């Protein structure tokens, strides 16, 4: 988890 | 981009930007790499925790371009989409590892003053420049900050930054597939790509034929311009066998 | 296309080609000593 672990997608 | 600077005019003539038909909206830059090819982020066509999911139709690429805004009259040109190539395996639940695309240009674009393409690098100029502090150059009309837009096309220089420090500000699993830059903490100069950025290319110029190489593609981070905090990019180099797949498969 | 691309890309028409360069590329010159 990209999301759950913070991930920003730009 | 944050904490960079003005372009200055064919300065960035691989710059593409991606465009929404309707909703009319940028959505992304990509480069451009022959007169029909261009390269951008797979999670810029497809991103389903966004609901993303286009297709060679909702959208248009912009090219030779420096507005943000201004339609750039005898100056840009708008193109079509024929086909989009997403990599077989770009995860997006997990890494964003293989955060990659192609996109065949219904037609090939005619090289300009302000149009004309980058080059991919070979085995060679990957080792040379791929080096923890060597600077990069990464061009968006994305955001001014985490958290407006510029006016215009909008640059900045980074380093390169060594793999344990990058698998140390993340607790994504940092693959093979991409690599981080920006400054460090302790360093005192910052910049970093942000929103609407993806998909817009790192470059560098090497010191041997004084050519443009695109060393990665604009992918992902935690935040924007964040002291501790590395902005990631996909690393070209290492998956050029697919670009050189699909291409010759498709294409050319 | 692909593999050290184009033949002529990275060759800008108003930088390299008109042997005139930009406000910073050097920096990039400099990183690398």
């Amino acid at each position: 988890d990209f999301l759950a672990e913070g991930g920003g997608v730009r | 981009i944050v904490e960079g600077s003005d372009a200055e005019i064919g300065m960035s003539p691989w710059q593409v930007m991606l465009f929404r038909k309707s909703p009319q909206e940028l959505l992304c830059g990509a480069s451009l790499i022959s007169d029909r090819w261009v390269l951008t982020a797979a999670h810029c066509l497809l991103y389903p925790p966004w609901d993303k999911n286009f297709t060679e139709n909702d959208l248009l690429v912009r090219i030779g371009k420096h507005s943000r805004t201004r339609y750039e009259r005898n100056i840009e040109k708008i193109s079509m989409l024929e086909k989009i190539y997403i990599h077989p395996r770009y995860n997006w639940r997990e890494n964003l590892d293989r955060d990659i695309a192609l996109m065949k240009l219904k037609k090939p674009v005619a090289f300009s003053d302000y149009i004309h393409p980058v080059c991919l690098p070979d085995r060679e100029t990957a080792a040379s420049l791929l080096q923890a502090g060597y600077k990069g150059r990464v061009t968006g009309w994305g955001n001014l900050k985490e958290t407006g837009q510029p006016s215009v096309l909008q640059v900045v220089n980074l380093p390169i930054v060594e793999r344990p420090v990058c698998k140390d500000s993340t607790r994504i699993r940092i693959t093979d597939n991409m690599f981080c830059a920006g400054y460090k903490p302790d360093e005192g100069k910052r910049g970093d790509a942000c929103e609407g950025d993806a998909g817009g290319p790192f470059v560098m110029k090497s010191p041997f034929n004084n050519r443009w190489y695109q060393m990665g593609i604009v992918s992902w981070g935690e935040g924007c311009d964040r002291d501790g905090k590395y902005g990631f990019y996909t690393h070209v180099f290492r998956l050029k066998k697919w670009i050189q797949k699909v291409i010759d498969q498709f294409g050319e | 296309t692909f593999g050290s691309g184009e033949a002529d890309c990275g060759l800008r028409p108003l930088f390299e080609k008109k042997s005139l360069e930009d406000k910073t590329e050097r920096e990039l010159l400099e990183s690398y000593i």
